[PDB]
RNA sequence: UGCGAAAGCAGUUGAAGACAAGUGCUUGUCGUUCGUUAUAAAUGGCCUCGUCAAACGGUGGAGAGAGUCGCUAGGUGAUCGUCAGAUCUGCCUAGUCUCUAUACAGCGUGUUUAAUUGACAUGGGUUGAUGCGUA
């Protein structure tokens, strides 16, 4: 003997997009809070350490958001003109900041009263201040002086190197990962610029051309940057120093990009960007960086960042406007009498010789209506299709089911008016899908078949079966329709 | 199976039974195991018996005994439908059994039409014999003599529920045919669902096409892939060719129709699933089940047999060739290539060798007295068979009477070598042979429709030990 | 796969060596390092006059040149590209005959005369190889010496085959080491074969076979992945690599009909299983393993053209079926002039879509069984039928019917034995012969029905029966492959609706759309126009023939006036459809108190 | 199981103001269906063929693409948005006819449009059998 | 039943014997024969081994639900009415707009391409069955 089959649901055929692994994932970002701050926010970073606090920079503060209360815990406002960054340390302890008078300090995050060192790096703005992923104690700032001094915190009172070479605004700085001495800082003037650190530098190793205005540069990897600039962002290998892919998906300008790889969703890495329309969009650097979902936001977005990825938690997408709106998207992650006396429950038979397991699988339980098919309740069945709050595809089944076991006139022998009612309803309306359409026509077929006496002395059923004819009449108008569409595109072609 | 307990007039039931019970014992000194005959009468070809030996225990099949189980187009021999409470499609009623006997045999011996073959195939990893059984496959180890295992690929009320009176009218989908790709990981299903009787919808059948998969330690395919009406609402895919090793290393398959169309089908990695990766168009208003596909080793052209007319197209075009235009007297019942030279061409009344590099027939061999109107349509495509390097072979069955049509039959095999300049070898059977295929081997495997699958290819001490073991 | 015109590299100088138009390709030598795929130099030895080296690309033209007196044969000779001590240099290796009394062999290096260097060596080098990773030059002497030099020829090792007499030695290289194999002949036409491994010794021999039945005085030998292709008498030999075991013998038959002594051969490889044959000026490009002829050329203005080296392409690893070939051109007239010629080369796809109908190799039904079961002269005939009068029906008729047993005036499956094309084509021949104007033999009946009607007479076949409607009905009914252009013609020029309704059937049947709107478009306008306008005055095969016109005449073209007319008529035909449709579904679908009479 | 259900159509893988084409040229090259959504909003035929006709035909491909799949999925919307289709055909007729490949590029239209006009015989079947039950008792 | 495509194109469904029932006659039946290619209906429906809760990975979706008198395009009603229009600040359908645990369906997580854990003594007895909740 066997098991009883389980009923098997209805899959018509698929439709154009269907749900994609990737984006059935990040549709898990739901629940959103709008808070609002004093200006446009310009920088938002996540602390590489549990528990993963983001700062975001607004108009002259820089404020720490906790990951699991979604809420200000630190607030730095010694600041007296604008900021223009919170990029933490790769340990996570220490927090660094710019300001238009130019002067940088570094502050111990979670203890803003203290002040660990302070820099006065240019008279101009100093717009990137960053932490070097690989050494902690050298830091990088980069300033309208179009100079990115290298710093070291031990040092404070000269930089330990001055890169300079660029003839515009450099407002982008990155350093890529496994190559400590490279430094890569992109201006304005549309060249990425790298740099040699461990050689005497102050002259570009060599320069990437981008043609319009580089608004970010990021290392996604060793050997690849991606730099977003003008209304497109391109992918440059280092080894061959040449672009391997663009996308101009946006419309307005690309402004902020950020990498994040190796977390538990389906695609392993991904890379988020914003673009000054109002879109954040996803690309799968695996899949030669195609759009894979997409969010909007009431402005043009600013500044945009994911949660690490050892999170250790809910994650966090939060995205900067500059009308000052901040957006977060979060993915939620007896007696010892009766111990001593039924203590064996625990044991698995580790230390055995023979195991022996007989238990099924529990199996999920039956719904009403197959319960009544495998019982051969044929009316019954029906019934329990057309009831309220029933999905439409679960009711499309029973309907398919009956009709391939042979009982569709046996269903519906013991009907009246009353009864019948229910199934005419249903399909008043299901004769409108092309999924239904075929069954619809089946049913209806024979209740009239069956009930034409029944018909005469009812008005309401007359009733149904005019607003019926009317909704098959407007099927055939359709019906006919799409057939001269394909007759006119077979013309084309 | 019900038990009745007679002291109470109670029962216990073991339900979903592979077939009708035709009987019932009880075989121990204390009742230990019940012995039961099962008959599958899904197939009305032919009566599949299988012996199945529970343990009462715990009623958990002890031993499960059945030949292997093929489905012919035709009822043989004396195979009648057990008796009924109706006379339906599976079954007799008491009135219907005399005259269906008397029909059954004047069927057998005054009809021309006396086609029984019945398709079969190979799995090339592991070498087992697949039979589709209706909505079924029943996987047989021929070299152990064995079944290994038996598989519903159709939806249907299969094993749901016992049919009964007029449920048995109902026609559960056929797995008409049945194919592996060459490296052997997946596998192609074509199902037709037929539509209950007395609907609106009782004249639409609807064409299904399926691809599974499995690992070679696995015993039991799982769906991949489901294509809905393919080739379009109502036509039938008369054909399906696997495709070859050099395009897409074997992970691709054309399907052919009545209406001549192509449809090549592929494994898309990026996808994961198959995909319809080229297209003709079947518009022409000429309508015959009679198509053959023939494949070449390297991929770059396939031959299109349809009627009485054979194409060469480009694989990489997926049109005509640019002769590629080959009439025949009659319509081609199938078409093959021994080698990527030669392709063997049979139609109604002949078969011929011509070489693709001539363009010319090199020899013609008569089969109208033996094949007139003996097979229906594309039936002599699973009775000719072909080795891919030593040669082919034709099979012909012939009635045999003596002093009016008898119901035995004389088979006889003929091995032929490459463009049929010889006989290698000339054989013949005492039984009517359904199916003949060439075993990935040398070896040739063909079924006989009393279901046997033949064969055709090149001191005190010993004292004591006894009596410790008798003791 | 194609041949494209040879154009000129250079112009061969008048030497009395040279002037032996047969002997001349053994005294020109070709460079193995420099003749590749990918490389745009030749470096080529002349007999007497030089070893030059020609850049190809964009314009043939002279790079360097070696001055030889006149009085010196090139044996051997071969030029590479490396670095030597880092420098990167091209070595040139030479080897040349002053009357075969002394032997010279010579090294040169050229930074990209750094040194030139010279010996006299034992025997003759028959080939030279260069080795730039190892800074080694090898070469293979005729006495059977194999001797490793540096580049300033300094003697690092000797190795002997133990065999005099060396005629053909070729190196090759597999999974990254050198391999190379000699052919010596013995008497009573044996050869010893060889093959050696170049790595205490640095040459290791790895099989030593001897090889019966293998000529050499008329034989040409070419090798190319591991296949050695001897010609001989019109037969290419097929040997396989290590033990040179003969795998296949493939006939010429345009080969064996060349008389000895006249016809000048050349033959080289250019792909895995395809060779490149010249016979005089004819090149031909050659598929072994499908026995087909890809392409052929002949060079109208040249007596003769030579092979003498080609670059092979491994097509199976390579993407590229474009290759060149080098060979010397004769002229023709009293002062004949030899010219260095290179030819471009497309292999094709090595597939049997390429070889298909070229094979350049040159039916009566038979029973199956030679020997109590249920069963379910053709030069005659013509002579006779030929042997006939002129217009006589009955005769001609009697002939054909009584002597083939034909019982039907239509073919039945009856007379199959009948279906062999050569007898239907004469008898067709026959007929328009011996019969003309109105009056045909009902002979022509039974072939027009007849399946296998040969392709050759189907054009024009409409236009001999218009004259006889009963002919023309059973033509369009049943005559096999009739052309859709003929057919279209007639449709769109015959005015009876019964032809039109048949002509419409069959050309829907035996053709698709996208093979009959292509010969749509090209119909005149006009005559378009009529059909529609006979529309406007088994139909829906006549009306889906109307929808594929009005796809073939476009948008553009459709004139207004009458497009109104069409949708009017259209319009009245959508609505009988719906109208008969629902008929044809029509056609398959107590009182409280009552008052009674009492019967009684 | 989990299997992918598929048909055998899908050929996938083988002049006056207020026109609203700015905002739709935009919309159709970012992907933004809301901005998408309000072009589409407009029901005023006049205002249909003015966009589609300035409409680069470049731009035009995408939209028939677009239109496919909002049909696809909502039934409702297949009036008012097949006349957007058949102005875009219409239109861009041309340069639709100059194209490499339609096939796999409007594999869409033709999924949808083949799936509706395969229903066509049966409903006129339903259409035939309810007239004829609303004619009797009607007349009774 | 033959042929064919799946549509359909042609063609059949007869005679004898015996039994029962009702009145030699009428009807119905056949574990009876010959010949031709040739409704049902004896109240009669499929077992047990383990359930519940919470997750995770794919495959589908008409999404599952709630608002917005914010728009777009329609259909349509009560009363009065000088036929132009009035009040019901009318209603309904569809789309759009806002939101949420994708909230909806299904397969699996014994090894698989991927993906799990936890609770419970899976018992016996007594009360309530006018049960419990709700209008």
């Amino acid at each position: 003997s066997t098991a009883r089959p389980r009923i098997i649901t209805s899959k018509a055929p698929l439709l154009p997009q269907q749900t994609t692994p990737e984006q059935r994932y990040w549709r898990q970002y739901t629940s959103a809070q709008l808070v609002k701050e004093h200006n446009s926010v310009t920088h938002i970073s996540f602390n590489p350490q549990h528990p993963h606090d983001f700062a975001v920079t607004s108009s002259t503060r820089v404020q720490i958001f906790s990951s699991r209360t979604r809420q200000v815990i630190k607030t730095f406002s010694r600041f007296k003109d604008v900021v223009y960054s919170a990029s933490f340390r790769s340990d996570g302890k220490l927090l660094c900041a710019g300001d238009a008078t130019g002067l940088v300090s570094v502050y111990d995050s979670y203890n803003p009263r203290t002040i660990l060192l302070s820099i006065n790096a240019s008279t101009h703005p100093t717009h990137v201040t960053k932490f070097h992923t690989q050494d902690n104690k050298i830091l990088a700032t980069a300033s309208d002086d179009r100079v990115t001094r290298l710093w070291d915190i031990s040092n404070a009172y000269e930089p330990q190197l001055e890169l300079t070479g660029a003839t515009d605004y450099v407002r982008t700085l990155s350093f890529i990962p496994a190559a400590p001495h490279l430094v890569a800082t992109g201006s304005y003037d549309g060249l990425i610029r790298l740099y040699d650190t461990r050689s005497s530098g102050s002259t570009p190793i060599y320069s990437l051309n981008h043609d319009q205005p580089v608004e970010n540069v990021i290392a996604v990897s060793p050997t690849q940057i991606v730099s977003c600039g003008g209304n497109n962002f391109k992918v440059w290998d280092l080894t061959s120093n040449k672009k391997l892919y663009e996308r101009g998906n946006f419309n307005k300008a690309v402004t902020c990009l950020d990498y994040v790889e190796n977390f538990d969703s389906p695609m392993q890495s991904a890379l988020i960007a914003s673009s000054l329309d109002g879109h954040v969009k996803v690309f799968d650097p695996l899949d030669n960086f195609q759009v894979k979902f997409g969010w909007k936001f009431s402005g043009p977005v600013l500044s945009c960042a994911v949660s690490p990825s050892t999170a250790q938690g809910n994650r966090h997408l939060v995205a900067g406007l500059s009308s000052g709106l901040l957006a977060i998207r979060t993915k939620k992650k007896k007696s010892n009498n009766f111990q001593r006396m039924m203590r064996g429950s625990e044991y698995q038979g580790d230390q055995e010789h023979i195991i022996h397991n007989d238990k099924v699988r529990s199996q999920r339980r039956m719904r009403a209506f197959e319960r009544n098919i495998n019982q051969f309740k044929w009316s019954e069945a029906l019934d329990n299709a057309f009831v309220p709050g029933m999905a439409k595809e679960l009711t499309l089944t029973v309907l398919q089911e009956l009709r391939k076991r042979g009982k569709v006139r046996v269903a519906l022998y013991g009907r009246d008016e009353s009864t019948l009612e229910p199934l005419l309803n249903w399909c008043l309306k299901g004769i409108e899908d092309v999924r239904s359409a075929s069954i619809v026509a089946d049913w209806v077929a024979v209740v009239l078949e069956l009930y034409g006496n029944t018909l005469e002395s009812s008005p309401v059923l007359q009733e149904l079966m005019i607003d019926l004819k009317t909704k098959v009449r407007h099927e055939i108008h359709k019906s006919k329709e799409a057939q001269r569409i394909e007759g006119m595109l077979q013309l084309l072609t | 199976m019900s038990l009745w307990q007679l002291e109470t007039n109670s029962q216990q039931f073991l339900p979903r039974l592979n077939g009708i019970i035709i009987d019932c014992q009880v075989l121990g000194p204390q009742g230990n195991y019940y012995s039961l005959i099962l008959q599958m009468t899904e197939n009305n070809s032919n009566s599949d018996y299988q012996f199945l030996l529970l343990n009462a225990s715990d009623l958990t099949s002890k031993l499960s005994i059945n030949g292997p189980l093929p489905v012919f187009n035709s009822t043989i021999k004396h195979i009648q439908q057990p008796i009924s409470a109706m006379n339906t499609k599976n079954s007799n009623s008491i009135t219907s059994l005399n005259h269906s006997k008397k029909k059954q045999s004047r069927k057998l011996i005054k009809s021309r039409r006396q086609d029984f073959t019945t398709n079969v195939e190979i799995n090339p990893i592991n070498k087992n014999l697949y039979f589709p059984h209706i909505s079924a496959v029943q996987i047989f180890d021929f070299y152990k003599n064995e079944q290994v295992n038996y598989q519903y690929l159709t939806s249907g009320v299969n094993n749901s529920m016992g049919k009964v009176r007029f449920e048995l009218n109902l026609q559960d989908p056929i797995i008409t045919d049945l194919k592996f790709t060459k490296d052997g990981q997946w596998m192609i299903t074509y199902e037709i669902e037929y539509p209950p009787n007395d609907l609106l919808s009782s004249k639409d059948l609807t064409h299904i096409l399926k691809f599974w998969t499995k690992n070679d330690n696995e015993t039991n395919w799982n769906l991949k892939t489901k294509v809905i009406n393919p080739h379009g609402i109502s036509v039938p895919i008369t054909k399906i060719l696997p495709s070859p090793r050099s395009v897409n290393n074997s992970q691709g398959c054309l399907t052919a129709d009545n209406n001549g169309g192509l449809k090549f089908w592929s494994f898309d990695s990026h996808e994961s699933n198959w995909c319809l990766k080229k297209i003709s168009l079947p518009n022409f208003n000429h309508f015959s089940n009679s198509v053959s596909l023939a494949w070449s080793q390297d991929g770059s052209l396939i031959f299109h047999g349809f009627d009485d007319k054979l194409q060469i197209l480009d694989f990489d075009t997926f049109k005509k060739f640019e002769v590629s235009e080959f009439t025949l007297d009659s319509e081609i019942q199938t078409v093959k290539l021994i080698n990527d030279t030669n392709l063997i061409v049979a139609t109604r009344t002949t078969l011929n060798a011509i070489n693709l590099l001539r363009g010319q027939v090199i020899n013609s061999f008569d089969l109208y007295p033996f094949v007139n109107g003996v097979y229906k349509n594309g039936h002599m495509d699973r009775l000719i068979t072909c080795d891919e390097r030593t040669g082919n072979i034709a099979l012909v069955i012939n009635q045999q009477l003596t002093d009016v049509p008898t119901i035995n039959y004389k088979s006889r095999i003929i091995i032929f070598d490459s463009d049929l300049s010889t006989k290698l070898g000339n054989f013949t059977h005492h039984e009517y042979i359904s199916w003949i295929g060439w075993n990935y081997d040398t070896d040739f495997i063909f079924l006989d429709i009393e279901s046997t699958l033949g064969v055709v290819g090149t001191s005190n001490s010993d004292i004591f030990a006894e009596q410790l073991h008798k003791l | 796969p194609s041949l494209s015109q040879p154009f000129r590299l250079a112009t061969l100088p008048k030497i009395a060596s040279l002037s032996n138009f047969s002997l001349q390709a053994d005294y020109v030598q070709v460079a193995d390092g420099t003749f590749n795929e990918s490389t745009n130099n030749i470096t080529l030895g002349i007999s007497g006059s030089s070893i030059s080296q020609y850049i190809i690309n964009p314009t043939p033209k002279l790079t360097f040149d070696y001055p030889i007196p006149s009085t010196n044969i090139i044996t051997a000779c071969n030029a590479e590209k490396g670095q030597a001590n880092k420098r990167n240099v091209e070595i040139w290796a030479f080897g040349l005959m002053v009357n075969k009394g002394n032997y010279t062999l010579n090294v040169i290096t050229k930074a990209l005369f750094l040194s030139q260097y010279k010996i006299k060596a034992k025997a003759k080098v028959m080939s030279i190889k260069i080795d730039t990773k190892n800074s080694l030059v090898i070469a293979i002497l005729q006495n059977g010496l194999i001797e490793i030099f540096d580049f300033k020829l300094t003697l690092l090792h000797s190795f002997d085959i133990s065999y005099d007499n060396l005629k053909y030695a070729k190196w090759f290289t597999e999974n990254g080491t050198e391999y190379v194999f000699v052919l010596c002949p013995l008497q009573d036409d044996k050869v010893c074969y060889k093959l050696l491994e170049l790595t205490s010794s640095p040459i290791k021999e790895l099989s030593s076979t001897i090889i019966e039945g293998f000529s050499f005085e008329n034989s040409k030998l070419c090798y190319q992945f591991g296949k050695l292709y001897k010609l001989n008498q019109g037969k290419i030999y097929i040997y396989s690599l290590p033990h040179c075991q003969l795998q296949q013998v493939i006939e010429f038959p345009m080969v064996d009909k060349l008389s000895p002594g006249d016809d000048l051969i050349s033959f080289q490889p250019v792909s895995v299983n395809r060779v490149l044959l010249t016979v005089n000026n004819v090149i031909y490009l050659l598929d072994l393993l499908h026995c087909s002829t890809l392409s052929q050329r002949e060079l109208t203005h040249v007596k003769t053209f030579q092979l003498l080296k080609s670059a092979v392409i491994n097509s199976e690893k390579s993407h590229n079926s474009k290759t060149i070939a080098i060979g010397i051109s004769t002229k023709n007239g009293p002062n004949p002039t030899s010219s260095l010629e290179i030819i471009n080369i497309d292999v094709g796809t090595n597939t049997l879509k390429d070889s298909l109908g070229k094979s350049f190799q040159v039916v009566i039904l038979k029973p199956l069984f030679d020997d109590r079961v249920k069963c379910n002269h053709c030069n005659e005939v013509i002579e006779k039928l030929s042997a006939l009068q002129d217009n006589d029906i009955t005769s001609f008729d009697d002939i054909f019917f009584k002597e083939l047993k034909i019982k039907e005036e239509h073919y039945t499956e009856k007379d199959r034995y009948i279906s062999d094309p050569g007898f239907l084509n004469k008898v067709l021949d026959l007929i328009f012969g011996k019969f003309s104007g109105n009056d045909y033999p009902k002979t022509l009946t039974f072939l027009l029905t007849h399946p296998l009607f040969p392709l050759s007479r189907t054009r024009n076949l409409l236009s001999l029966l218009r004259d006889q409607p009963r002919l023309f009905k059973q033509a369009i009914v049943t005559c096999p492959n009739l052309p859709l252009n003929e057919l279209l013609e007639e449709l769109f020029s015959i005015r009876n609706r019964e032809l039109l309704l048949d002509i419409s059937f069959r050309i829907l049947q035996d053709f698709t759309r996208d093979s009959i709107k292509q010969e749509m478009k090209k119909l005149s306008k006009l005559d378009v126009q009529n059909f529609i306008e006979f529309i406007t005055s088994q139909s829906t095969q006549l009306f889906q023939l109307l929808s594929l016109v009005l796809d073939s005449i476009g948008l553009f073209s459709l004139e207004g006036a009458l497009l109104e007319n069409l949708t009017l008529y259209i319009d009245k035909q959508v609505e009988i459809a719906e109208r008969n449709t629902e008929l044809w579904n029509l056609i398959d679908t107590l009182p409280t108190y009552t008052m009674e009479y009492l019967d009684i | 199981g989990n299997a992918r259900v598929t048909s055998g159509d899908n050929f996938k893988h083988v002049t006056t103001t207020g026109t609203v084409t700015v905002i739709l040229s935009q919309a159709l090259q970012s992907n933004d269906h809301s901005l998408l959504e309000t072009v589409l909003n407009n029901r005023d035929e006049r205002v249909i063929r003015d966009t589609i006709f300035r409409l680069k035909p470049a731009l035009a491909v995408i939209l028939l693409e677009r239109l496919a799949e909002r049909i696809a999925r909502q039934t409702h919307r297949q009036g008012p948005l097949n006349v957007w289709v058949k102005w875009c055909l219409i239109i861009h007729g041309g340069y639709l006819v100059s194209i490499p490949n339609l096939m796999s590029t409007l594999s869409s239209l033709h999924s949808t449009l083949k799936r509706r006009s395969d229903l066509l015989p049966r409903l006129l079947a339903l259409d035939a059998r309810l007239d004829c039950t609303i004619n009797k008792f009607k007349t009774l």
